[PDB]
């Protein structure tokens, strides 16, 4: 299904922002923009 | 110019040991040709991560250099606020090891950004999106929240960027007790919020559950942004 | 001498927990707490005016007031703003 | 008034590290008493089938708690 | 045409978060005596029931070793805890959600 790929856009989304949050708050210091 | 790096790459090398009068030397020389030339950005990220991790500099006199020489002679670079970024938060169980660095000193380097928010570069969306997050999450320290919420702000362009999950952030933390001023902060975000989406029920009743005074709103609103600093700014950047 | 706690300042310390439930207090009641605010202080100043390490939260269990060092840390995320938390972690 | 602000108004009408940490612990102690007093009040006021926490109802649960704790 | 872009950018996401975990997370957390990839794979676990919103997830899923990780979801403000048992779910906030 070609709404099927709208959830890997949805997971894509969640996992880019645990790991903001993961990096923050556990002191990671090589925060940076990754693709 | 390249004086400013012999400067640098000097202040690099001291340490305890070094003779205290040859520091000043150095640092009056940095006072000095800073406010002349400016600095170049790759300067600037050299600068900023020796002023985050060195001991041998009174962390007042950090501050002065914050205050009275991280002078750009252009756009800012990306991997500039990432070497700032990288140096903001608090010591956790995972990062007890880590060199921290002064939060006088962290949120000094804030209102600085605030001061040159005219001179960051341009993010692609991507960039944008994470840019948007890492500050809302940042927010949260109480001692960063004054000087982070301007960029918060000016970050909130277009409505993408206002989603449900950055609100409750945003309402835990000014109704969290343990929190002094961010219920001002607070609603100023969801104001920003209200003047960029439009309606939406959740935000403008979050904004009646949280009650101020209407007088720290208005002590929140007007930022003083020290005028001798954008000055002599003004004259860098017009001179190459 | 400032013993009598603020009452705005209450109304602030709690006005997060008092909408999270049913809890809706006039102004009367506000005053109430006030006053009381201060024989709860008082119970405590004379509890255990020894500052120990290991007993402070042990002394907390038996109060009713947490079962473990868990509970207490459920009540750091609550009560202390973010950087506080990420400290009082490592003292647990 | 913030929790920190609380924990330095408790110990000055009392008296380095880990006993500025047991400070901010006292400070949460203070709150987590005087929440379960109010969830006390609360559950009386609402067994007699009230809207609302009326003073008594606060009293009787701060001696409610001081008595069996 | 434009999925597969995606689904690339998905696995550079899964494995990038797995790197992250194996070289950062799990390390500074040095529980198990010395148990490296015995723990990456019990905290690896965990973030894709997080990521896939597995409901099932509760906080005794939660090994005295890798407590330390729900107590850094918790401070970061990104999942919800909420117990008919006296036990305790554990789901991520919405990040898709634009209402």
């Amino acid at each position: 299904t070609a709404g099927k790929q709208v959830e890997v856009e949805k997971e894509n989304e969640t996992i880019q922002e645990l790991m903001i949050a993961l990096q923050i708050h556990s002191g990671y210091t090589n925060i940076s923009y990754t693709i | 110019s390249l004086i400013l790096d012999d400067i640098i790459l000097s202040l690099t090398n001291a340490n305890e040991r070094t003779p205290p009068q040859a520091l000043k030397t150095t640092l009056s020389l940095l006072y000095e040709k800073s406010k002349q030339y400016g600095l170049s950005s790759p300067q600037l990220q050299a600068l900023v991560r020796l002023l985050c991790e060195t001991s041998i500099i009174d962390t007042v006199t950090k501050v002065y250099i914050v205050e009275n020489c991280f002078l750009p002679d252009g756009y800012l670079t990306k991997e500039l606020l990432l070497e700032i970024i990288n140096h903001l938060g608090t010591p956790t169980v995972f990062s007890r090891y880590r060199i921290q660095t002064p939060p006088v000193l962290q949120s000094a380097l804030c209102k600085w950004l605030v001061h040159v928010y005219f001179l960051f570069p341009v993010h692609s969306e991507r960039e944008h999106n994470i840019s948007s997050s890492i500050w809302l999450h940042l927010w949260q320290f109480s001692f960063l929240q004054k000087w982070i919420t301007p960029l918060v702000i000016w970050q909130a362009t277009t409505p993408v960027d206002v989603k449900p999950w950055k609100l409750s952030i945003i309402k835990r933390c000014a109704m969290h007790p343990g929190y002094r001023d961010a219920p001002g902060s607070a609603t100023l975000i969801l104001q920003r919020f209200q003047c960029l989406v439009g309606a939406s029920s959740q935000i403008t009743e979050s904004i009646i559950t949280i009650n101020c005074n209407r007088k720290t709103l208005k002590s929140h609103r007007n930022l003083k942004l020290d005028a001798h600093f954008l000055s002599i700014l003004k004259r860098i950047l017009s001179r190459a | 001498s400032i013993k009598p706690l603020q009452i705005m300042d209450l109304k602030h310390l709690t006005r997060q927990f008092l909408n999270e439930n049913r809890i809706i207090l006039p102004k009367q009641t506000w005053s109430t707490i006030q006053e009381e605010s201060l024989n709860i202080m008082d119970f405590l100043k004379q509890k255990i005016g020894t500052l120990q390490k290991q007993e402070l939260v042990d002394s907390f269990i038996d109060m009713g007031i947490i079962n473990n060092v868990d509970d207490m840390f459920e009540l750091a995320h609550e009560l202390l703003p973010l950087e506080l938390q990420s400290r009082i972690e490592s003292y647990l | 008034m913030d929790t920190e602000a609380l924990a330095n108004y408790l110990l000055r009408q009392l008296s380095s590290s880990q006993e500025y940490n047991k400070k901010l612990l006292l400070a949460c102690g203070f709150q987590a008493i005087l929440r379960k007093i109010l969830l006390d009040a609360r559950t009386r006021a609402t067994a007699e089938g009230l809207r609302e926490v009326y003073p008594y109802h606060i009293e009787a649960a701060t001696q409610a708690f001081l008595d069996s704790q | 045409a434009h999925i597969r872009t995606r689904k690339a950018r998905n696995k550079e996401l899964w494995d990038s978060l797995a790197d992250f975990l194996k070289g950062y997370l799990v390390p500074n957390l040095d529980d198990n005596d010395e148990s490296i990839d015995s723990l990456t794979n019990e905290v690896m676990l965990l973030m894709k029931r997080l990521i896939e919103h597995d409901l099932n997830l509760t906080l005794n899923d939660f090994s005295s070793k890798t407590i330390p990780i729900y107590r850094l979801l918790l401070r970061a403000n990104i999942i919800t805890v909420i117990e008919n048992p006296g036990t305790k779910y554990i789901k991520l906030i919405d990040f898709n959600e634009t209402s």
